[PDB]
RNA sequence: GUUGGGUUUUAAAAUCGUUGUAAAGCAGAUUUGUUUAUAUAUUUAAUUUUUGUAUAUAGUUAAAAAUUAAUAUUAGUACGCAAGGAUUCAUU
RNA sequence: AAAUUAUAAC
């Protein structure tokens, strides 16, 4: 966690005095360079020159606008400055894409150029769509996206979930769960979403419900050869001395005693995609998870890794709202050989040896 | 270094890079479970508060001198360098990030103040291989017809920075006489007005540059008279620094160094050679009080 | 508790086993052990457990300092078909060192090749008998 | 009930109505804006507008670059998103795989 | 008061993996981290042309393995020959660069392997063999530059 | 050809009894070993480096040196492998008769008459061993 | 043992927790020189 | 990662799923033969109801089988139910293979020579057209 | 954790040194110890005046 | 820097030193700035 | 002055009070605010600038030695399989 | 080469 801040800057050093660019006050009709003087004169204090015009504030100003309208390209970082970038239009470091639900198809294992040998996982993604989005009160950044899958006949739900997938009109899915997207990455309710979503690439966190256990032991639950202090601010005795010191009465919370084992939500964050089969809507992905076959698993997107944004400007850049084919695009024209989207190594080196 | 070329970066220079996805090193990413709630992917948005995004509803936060809402209060520092209406949070809540709703409204850019327009300026191109200190550094960027003092010959708007140096030293650097004028008589009046006019003097003749220091004159005036300096520069305009009560030698020769410089920049505003000071026997016989 | 292990959302506890039939999985497997054979790194083959058993094996390894070149009978022959389980279990007998060994069968610079004329089944019974004899005398008893 | 708690089962409903009473408060005054002086200062842009900040490229006190990024969303773009269609995906942004071990700059 | 831990120095110098139906060693033969690092007196078998029993030689350090990288395990061991001739002596301490085991270690290209006999040579301390010639087939984990440089890399590796 | 290249590069810093042995094909990994006999631990480590930069400029793929320990000091060209010992510790180990007698490393090796012939090992040691069967 | 320097509690959050110990006749009385959090 | 996140030790559950992997530590017998004798809970298998020891469990299978083949039903309790419907249908996809060992696979299980030629005089003629499921398993409403 | 909970080995606050005896809470929970001045088993370690920095010697 | 940084305002180069005391009822007002005296 | 070696605390526990652990069997939907057994930051090997500095050689960074986890809004006294892993593979 | 181990492993 120690090399994960950010520069450290406070709030009373942003002045005018540290902004790169002309810190530009405000003035109700328009921005300005001077501080706005207070209309009652009376208001104004002892040594507090109310600038009319300054020239060091108004030069450097000056020049520097100019600059930017006659050499575009020397001082191009410097045009979201008075430019800003809109919205929409997949701004890198604040838009969050959708995932997609997907269920564990099988498992096999796949090798690179290299002679690595890696453990796929096939999850199928059969029919998903967005089949509703809410927001808490029209609060900010709380907005969410619900996804379908495996469309179902309507004999199949309780009503009171039927009656549901019966409102917003779309097709009576199997199941649906919600991802927390930003407002530019909505689409509209009932579109189709294809495989292609996810590229060959990224980092994919996926979430299930882990294989059943029933209930287990220590020994398998949380099986170790010895331990359970966590003694902490309780006092005892080194050194001896002036010495009363106080001991457990209690099993304190937290404590490891058998137990369900194991049907709770995983989640595994930094899955790379493998192999993106658009025929069959299949995704490979080299990690086996510890789930029955048939589970659904929540696909995401690692939004950031190591340090450095997913979607950054030297890898590769999504398809922002979601993948929209074409209109000839049928992908029953082409066999399944056809429509594979394999990955880069994943490994710099053949993995039996050591770096070269 | 490289063609930017992936493959051909580690097939051909060896450019090992960190394992991004399956290493089995921290792979720092913290937020995984601290942070509830929609992660935007700016990495660490939230590193400073104890990674969690919890509050930040409220307006109010303990704020020191310039933090939010200390804006009301009067202070000589941000009264005058921080827009009121742009305190935002306190001191460790700093907004790497912030998100709001509502249409985007965008005040424009100021314009320029006291420039006719359809009056073509010429331009200046400053340099890094120019000393820095070169009078042509300190004019302006940008040089209007409209800036250019007419009624005395000026080709060009005067600067408007000035050096910050604390002056200890004297030269005719467009200079071209430096009066005193003293009194004897004078006892006990001014003790010390007196004791700075002639401080002066034996810290003028001290001067730096290689002409005679005996541009520097020291008159005897029987006027009884407070002490009062009198400099006269080349082209002839003459400044006389104020000797108020309890002002020292070393105050005067920042007085007129400052003023100095801007009779300097004037001149060499007006035409007027440039006598550029250059190492020459005072950069040295100083170097060696060290 | 505090903690509440089980999880009975009607997303987790579901399972989508009903709907399997509608993806052809075992006809993707062939198209995706083709796709591996249509690459370098495999070739058909149809073996029957009798027929693989003692049969050759030429191997070669790659491997960085040089390829492994090393021939030894086969013994398991894992999948009796194509797919991309595979899997060999030769024997191999290299020098005075015995080296019972997995091929994947799948593997780029894991290649091999097996030949089916001196492997007689009653070449396998003795090879066998060969490597029990070095796996049981060299346990430093 | 935690301190912590019970002051949460008090105020969040109260939290609800203070702030969409003063997003009230705005229309009433923005449309009181709208009817009164159009140009002018009437507290930043009245029409329901967040006033666009200016200073957000900073140089902290270690003399190093500090960015503040701050973003807004037009209620009409996410109300365009929601019902109309995108884009067809360039043929180049999914046959160009996300490549894995990020260059440096080098 | 509170008696912390008593030996405490075992846990520095093996790789102790709880078992957990998560954290588990296994037989080997699932994957790399195959299992079972080899950790007590083992009587390896010697291979290098010296006066080492080649048929027992006892050993010293609690983790043999390359899924727990003997490329850098500095492992000791101890010479213990039931006979050597009647050149080394049966109470020496010296290293070892493990070539092979019988334990059947799953590589991480699936290629799994298992020898007849765990096998090793003894070397100096400064990483230099003792022998001149070698009577075995080293394993591939045996090229690092560690125990490269000065081992002869004796013949046919695997 | 970058075999012989080697011999024009050691062979200028005062080199003797530089022999090279086309082990390709045999039974090593390396496919041509070469010897080389200098005198001083430095003579060692000048030639160590030296050869480096032959494998910087034409083979460029030159990842690494070491720092010291240039007793009996080796370089490697990837598989053209150079050792560089001293005068002595050659008349204790090979520096040929171990590649220059070894077979050509042919199939067919399946225990042929009793192994334990080792005219490379028999020049150096006995070396006991029992050849093993079903028995 | 020997029972010395009792403390009466007041209530918390208002007392201080170096105010209990007070109310007796000592260098307490004062304020903690060096507290820890 | 590649060993699967649980290894080959680990019990999964009654109504469990099926959860797939490599693994080589199974197949006991010749499974899935008329006669496989297995028995457990997951689905692969048949219900293990309760007897004394495995051993014991054959002797109930067997003699819960040749009182089917004399009287065409039974009344059988709890989990012998399953696990004999499962294997009233193994004997008569052995009645039909009729081969000259299926009497031989049939004379080993039974406590009785006379019903193997009974099942197997009966169950071609009678079961030759209808592919599987041959026996009903009916729950009564009654409890013991 | 920024909420806190770093609690020392029990020391609270510790007052003016007054010479080589500087005073301390120990809040923990309890007590004894003794005393050089009158050595008694003294619960009360609400207070203990260590001497020059010993914690051998208190009160 | 080594703390809080206030920077005292400053003025042009030349209308820095020596500002003309030249005021408005109570107010100094000079081309430039504007300050109550 | 006679004089000093000892330092430590138990042997069948239906838990039978609190405790914690798991749980109340399908919720379309983690996570406005509770609460964090959550736990290490480094002993190694081999490189990349043995170059800075000194007569010998750093200092940074990466590859390798192992498993990731989210609580509570819906009708119930069989096997959560009608079981031999297919939500009836043909009818009886 | 033996009947044993320990095994708190199916």
């Amino acid at each position: 966690w120690y090399r994960c801040y950010p520069s450290l800057m406070e709030e009373k050093d942003r002045d005018m005095y540290h902004c790169y660019y002309p810190y530009l006050f405000d003035h109700g009709d328009k921005m300005s360079l001077y501080p706005k003087i207070p209309d009652n004169p009376r208001e104004w204090q002892v040594e507090q020159l109310q600038t009319t015009y300054d020239a060091i504030r108004e030069d450097k100003y000056d020049a520097f606008v100019r600059l930017r309208a006659k050499f575009p390209e020397l001082y191009q970082d410097t045009y979201a400055w008075d430019n800003p970038p809109p919205f929409g239009e997949f701004n890198m470091f604040y838009s969050v894409r959708f995932g997609m639900i997907g269920v564990k198809a099988f498992t096999c294992k796949d090798y690179d150029d290299l002679g690595n040998q890696f453990d796929c996982t096939a999850f199928w993604f059969p029919d998903n769509q967005i089949v509703k989005h809410s927001t808490r009160n029209g609060d900010v950044g709380t907005d969410k996206v619900y996804v379908g899958a495996m469309n179902v006949p309507v004999e199949f739900h309780k009503p009171h979930v039927a009656a549901f997938y019966k409102a917003a009109g779309v097709p009576v899915k199997h199941v649906s769960a919600g991802f927390p997207v930003t407002p530019d990455a909505y689409a509209p309710v009932g579109t189709k979403l294809d495989v292609r979503h996810f590229k060959p690439g990224q980092e994919v966190t996926i979430t299930f419900q882990n294989t059943d256990y029933g209930y287990q032991g220590v020994m398998f639950r949380h099986g170790f050869d010895g331990g359970y202090v966590w003694l902490g601010d309780s006092k005892w005795q080194r050194r001896p001395g002036c010495m009363g010191a106080e001991g457990q009465k209690r099993i304190y919370p937290g404590h490891r005693m058998a137990g369900q084992t194991g049907a709770s939500a995983e989640t595994y964050d930094g899955v790379p995609v493998w192999r993106i089969d658009y025929k069959n809507s299949l995704i490979y992905l080299p990690t086996l998870i510890d789930a029955d076959v048939g589970t659904y698993v929540k696909f995401r997107d690692t939004i950031n890794t190591k340090g450095y944004t997913l979607w950054n400007e030297h890898r590769g850049t999504p398809p922002f709202p979601t993948f929209i084919p074409s209109e000839e695009e049928d992908l029953s024209k082409l066999a399944t050989d056809e429509g594979q989207l394999t990955s880069p190594p994943l490994y710099m080196y053949f993995r039996d040896e050591f770096a070269a | 270094p490289a063609s930017h070329y992936t493959f051909a970066n580690l097939k051909k220079l060896g450019l090992c890079a960190p394992q991004v996805a399956l290493s089995r090193q921290p792979r720092l990413r913290p937020h995984v479970g601290h942070l509830n709630g929609l992660v935007y992917p700016l990495p660490y948005y939230a590193m400073w508060r104890g990674n969690h995004d919890k509050y930040t509803y409220n307006q109010a936060t303990p704020a020191r001198w310039g933090e939010g809402n200390t804006n009301t209060m009067y202070h000589q520092h941000y009264a005058h360098a921080k827009c009121p209406t742009d305190y935002g949070r306190g001191g460790r809540e700093f907004q790497f990030l912030s998100v709001k709703r509502g249409k985007l409204k965008r005040k424009p850019l100021p314009t320029v103040q006291y420039v006719d327009p359809n009056s073509k300026p010429q331009w200046v191109f400053k340099s890094w291989h120019n000393p820095l200190s070169a009078p042509s550094m300190w004019e302006r960027e940008v040089q209007y017809p409209e800036h250019t003092p007419a009624h005395t010959g000026a080709k060009r708007p005067l600067a408007v920075v000035a050096p910050k140096t604390s002056h200890k030293h004297l030269f005719l650097m467009h200079m071209e006489k430096v009066t005193v004028t003293v009194s004897p008589l004078l006892f006990g009046y001014g003790h010390t007005l007196q004791k700075a006019a002639l401080d002066f003097y034996r810290r003028g003749l001290s001067a730096r540059s290689p002409f005679p220091s005996d541009k520097m004159f020291l008159y005897y005036s029987i006027d009884h008279i407070t002490p009062k300096i009198e400099v006269t520069w080349l082209d002839g305009s003459v400044y006389v620094p104020p000797l108020i009560e309890g002002v020292k030698a070393q105050d005067l020769i920042q007085m007129v160094m400052e003023q100095a410089w801007l009779a300097a920049d004037r001149m060499s505003a007006e035409g007027r050679v440039l006598n550029p000071i250059a190492i020459d026997d005072y950069k040295w016989e100083q170097l060696i009080a060290f | 508790g505090y903690t509440r292990e089980r999880t009975n959302r009607h997303f987790f506890v579901s399972r989508a086993n009903a709907f399997f039939s509608r993806l052809p999985i075992s006809r993707i497997q062939r198209a995706l052990a083709m796709e591996a054979i249509k690459k370098g790194s495999m070739k058909p083959w149809k073996h029957t457990k009798e027929q693989i058993i003692g049969s050759p094996i030429t191997c070669n390894f790659e491997y960085n300092p040089r390829p492994v070149r090393l021939i030894g009978t086969v013994m398991d022959a894992h999948t009796e078909e194509t797919s991309i389980k595979g899997g060999l279990k030769v024997y191999a007998r290299s020098e005075e060192a015995n080296m019972m060994l997995w091929i994947p069968a799948g593997n780029p610079k894991l290649k091999y090749e097996v030949t089916a004329a001196k492997g007689s089944f009653e070449h396998y019974l003795d090879e066998r008998s060969k490597w029990d004899e070095a796996w049981l005398t060299g346990r430093a008893r | 009930d935690s301190f912590k708690e019970h002051y949460h089962r008090v105020h969040l409903p109260r939290r609800l109505a203070l702030q969409r009473y003063i997003k009230r408060e705005e229309a009433r005054l923005s449309r009181h804006k709208g009817k009164a002086v159009a140009a002018a200062a009437a507290a930043g842009v009245q029409p329901g507008e967040v006033a666009y900040k200016y200073n957000r490229w900073w140089v902290s006190n270690d003399h190093e670059f500090v960015h503040q990024f701050a973003f807004v969303e037009d209620p009409d773009v996410t109300r365009e998103k929601r019902n109309t269609l995108p884009l067809v995906t360039k043929e180049n942004i999914w046959k160009e795989p996300q490549q894995t071990f990020f260059l440096p700059f080098a | 008061g509170n008696p912390v831990n008593k030996t405490w120095f075992r846990h520095n110098l093996i790789i102790r993996r709880k078992g957990s139906y998560r954290s588990r060693w296994g037989n080997g033969t699932e994957g790399y981290g195959a299992g079972v690092p080899l950790s007590d007196q083992v009587k390896l078998h010697c291979v290098d042309n010296t006066n080492c029993k080649h048929v027992r030689l006892i050993a010293k350090a609690t983790a043999e393995r390359f899924a727990h990288c003997r490329v850098f395990p500095a492992v000791a061991h101890r010479v213990s020959v039931q006979r050597f001739k009647g050149r080394v002596k049966p109470g020496n301490i010296y290293w070892v660069c493990l070539f092979t085991r019988r334990q059947t270690n799953t590589r991480m290209s699936g290629l799994q392997t298992n020898f007849d006999r765990n096998t090793c040579i003894i070397m100096n301390d400064q990483r230099v063999p003792l022998g001149t010639r070698v009577m075995y087939c080293a394993g591939r984990h045996v090229n690092h530059k560690y125990h490269l440089k000065a081992v002869v890399l004796a013949n046919f590796f695997v | 050809e970058d075999v012989k290249e080697i011999a024009n590069i050691l062979s200028s810093l005062k080199v003797r009894d530089l022999c090279c042995v086309d082990v390709s094909e045999k039974t090593s990994n390396f496919d041509y070993m070469m010897f080389g006999t200098c005198e001083g631990a430095r003579h060692i480590h000048l030639a160590a480096w030296a050869v480096q930069d032959a494998d910087k400029v034409h083979r460029i793929s030159k990842i690494k040196r070491q720092q010291t320990d240039e007793l009996w000091e080796v370089v490697p060209v990837g598989r053209i492998v150079v050792n560089l010992m001293v005068e002595s510790f050659r008349e204790e180990m090979t520096l040929e008769r171990k590649w220059a007698v070894t077979r050509s490393m042919d199939p067919l090796a399946a225990a042929n008459a009793p192994i334990s012939e080792g005219r490379q090992v028999k020049a150096h040691g006995l070396w006991t061993l029992t050849l093993n069967l079903q028995d | 043992a020997a029972a010395a320097a009792a403390a009466a509690a007041a209530a918390a959050a208002a007392a201080a927790a170096a105010a209990a110990a007070a109310a007796a006749a000592a260098a307490a009385a004062a304020a903690a020189a060096a507290a820890a959090a | 990662g590649r060993p699967p996140p649980v290894m080959g030790h680990a019990k999964r559950m009654r109504f469990a799923g099926v959860d797939d992997n490599p693994s080589v530590t199974h197949k006991p017998w010749d499974t899935s033969e008329p006669l496989m004798a297995d028995y457990g809970w997951e689905r692969g298998k048949l219900p293990k109801f309760r007897a004394r020891s495995p051993f014991h469990r054959q002797q109930i299978a067997r003699r819960m089988v040749t009182e089917l083949i004399r009287k065409d039903y039974v009344i059988v309790g709890g989990a012998r139910a399953p696990a004999l419907r499962i294997l009233a249908d193994h004997v008569v996809e052995l009645a039909k293979a009729g081969d000259t060992d299926s009497r031989q696979q049939l004379a080993y299980f039974l406590h009785d020579p006379l019903m193997v030629d009974k099942a197997f005089d009966e169950y071609p003629r009678r079961f030759r057209d209808m592919n599987a499921k041959y026996a009903m398993m009916t729950r009564l409403k009654g409890r013991r | 954790a920024a909420a806190a909970a770093a609690a020392a080995a029990a020391a609270a606050a510790a007052a003016a040194a007054a010479a080589a005896a500087a005073a301390a809470a120990a809040a923990a929970a309890a007590a004894a110890a003794a005393a050089a001045a009158a050595a008694a088993a003294a619960a009360a370690a609400a207070a203990a005046a260590a001497a020059a920095a010993a914690a051998a010697a208190a009160a | 820097f080594q703390s809080e940084p206030y920077f005292e305002e400053e003025i042009e180069a030349y209308r820095a030193h020596h500002r003309p005391d030249v005021y408005v009822y109570k107010y100094n007002v000079s081309p430039t700035h504007l300050s109550l005296r």
